[PDB]
C-alpha cells in the first residue's frame, strides 16, 4: 500500500571509522515534537536497514567527518554503501574525502541518491572501504525509500 | 532541543584569532 | 498527487546568522518553463510550510564560503527546524569547520530525512552554531511526500 | 510506475571541462543482480533524457580531487543543464574552491531539485566555471519521477 | 540568463600561483 | 571489481 522505507541516523555520539565495519545508526525517529519510528516494511538493525520487500529503492547516506585526529598523518577515507555484507559494495555509492594536512576540521559528505533493485533480506549499511589514519565520523544517516 | 549535544558537534573549536 | 515543495536561493549570497532561517526566495528552477514546483505546500520566503499530513523526505544543500573573513576559525552547524528555528530536527544536522582562514567554498548536503509531518509544520534551514563569518553562497530546501 | 534513471561513473576519473557534460557510463549499481536502473528514460552516456512529462527529483553527487593541479587555487562551479550545457537550472548549482594545496578529495552533492520536465529534456552535469585543474574522481546523476 | 549571475558564485578569486 | 578499483579513488596518496 504505502511504499517501504526506513531512516536511521546517529546524532548522539561520534564514532571512529573502522575498515569495512558498518557505521552505528541507533536512531529512527527524527521528529522533535512527535518522534515515531520512520520505518515501514524495513528493519533498522542498529548499523543498517534491512529490506523486506522486493523493489526499486532510493538509498543514500550523509556523513560529517573530522580529520584532525593525528599529529603526523594527514587523514582520508573512502565510503560506500554495502549490500548484504560490508565487502559487497555498491558501485555508484562511493564517496571520498582526503586532507593532505593535519588538523582539518569537519567536512561534509553525501552520497548520490542511488536508485537500485533490492530484494528481501538485503541489508544496506555504510562502510569505510579505505582509511588513511584515524577518521572521526561526527554524525551519519542512512535513507531507504521505495520508488517502484 | 538545545543544540549543544545534538550531533554533529565540532570535535574541537579554536578561539577567535587573527593569523600571523 | 503527492505534496511537494522546492525553495532555493540562486540570486544572492547571504551571511549565516544564529537561528535565522536561510532566505530561499525562488520556487521555479526550470529555465525553459519556469513554474512554481509547489503542490499542497507553501513557500514563505525562508522555508516551506506543510499543509498535508504524511511521511516526507526533507533535505537541504548549502554552498558555504569560509574565507570571507580576517579571523579564524570559520565554522558552522546547520539543522532543519520544525515550526520555530530553535526546534531543530535530529538527523538533519551538518557541520563544516576550517581552523585557518583562506578556505573557499565547501559543499554541504543534509541526509534525505524521512519524517512524519503535519499541517502547519514550517520547515526551515537554520544555523545553530557559528564562529567567524560563514557565507552561504547558495541554498535549497526540498520537501516531498512519500506515498 | 514512475519514470526514473540512474547513471554514474565509478570506472574512470575525468578532468572537468567548461560546459562539457560529465561522462556517466554505468546504469547498473546492484553488484549481485545487475540490471539497468532505467525506466522510461534514456541514459545517453553523459546524461539522462526524459521521455515522460511530470515532476521529477533530479540530483547529482561529485567526488572532486583538488590536488591534481599544476596551479592553485583549484575550484569549480557545477550545475545541472537542460537540453544544452549552457542552459543551466537555477537551484542545481554547487561550488568548491581550495586556495592552497592541502586538500585532496572533497564531496559535493546538489540539492534534490524538484522540477517540471518534458519529453525530450536532456539532463546533464556541467562545470560552468573552473580555476586550476579539477579532477572528477566519480559522479552520479539521479532522475526519478514524483507521482 | 548569464551563468556568472547564477548562484553559487565564488566569494573571491585569489591570484593563481604555482605551488 | 576489487574495492581498490571502484571509483572514487584517491588521486594521490
Amino acid at each position: 500500500t504505502l511504499p517501504a522505507f526506513g531512516f536511521a541516523f546517529n546524532a548522539s555520539a561520534p564514532q571512529f571509522a573502522s575498515l569495512f565495519t558498518p557505521l552505528l545508526l541507533p536512531s529512527v525517529s527524527p521528529n522533535p515534537n512527535i518522534p515515531v519510528p520512520v520505518i515501514n516494511d524495513t528493519v533498522s538493525v542498529g548499523d543498517g536497514i534491512r529490506i523486506l520487500r522486493a523493489g526499486i529503492y532510493q538509498i543514500s547516506y550523509t556523513l560529517t567527518i573530522s580529520l584532525d585526529n593525528s599529529p603526523v598523518a594527514p587523514e582520508a577515507g573512502r565510503f560506500f554503501l554495502s549490500l548484504g555484507t560490508p565487502a559487497n559494495i555498491i558501485p555508484g555509492s562511493g564517496t571520498a574525502v582526503r586532507s593532505n594536512v593535519i588538523g582539518t576540521g569537519e567536512v561534509d559528505v553525501s552520497s548520490g541518491v542511488i536508485l537500485i533493485n533490492l530484494n528481501p533480506g538485503d541489508l544496506i549499511q555504510i562502510v569505510p572501504v579505505q582509511l588513511i589514519g584515524t577518521v572521526d565520523i561526527r554524525a551519519a544517516a542512512l535513507t531507504v525509500a521505495q520508488i517502484s | 532541543i538545545e543544540p549543544e549535544n545534538i550531533g554533529p558537534t565540532f570535535s574541537a573549536l579554536p578561539p577567535i584569532y587573527i593569523p600571523t
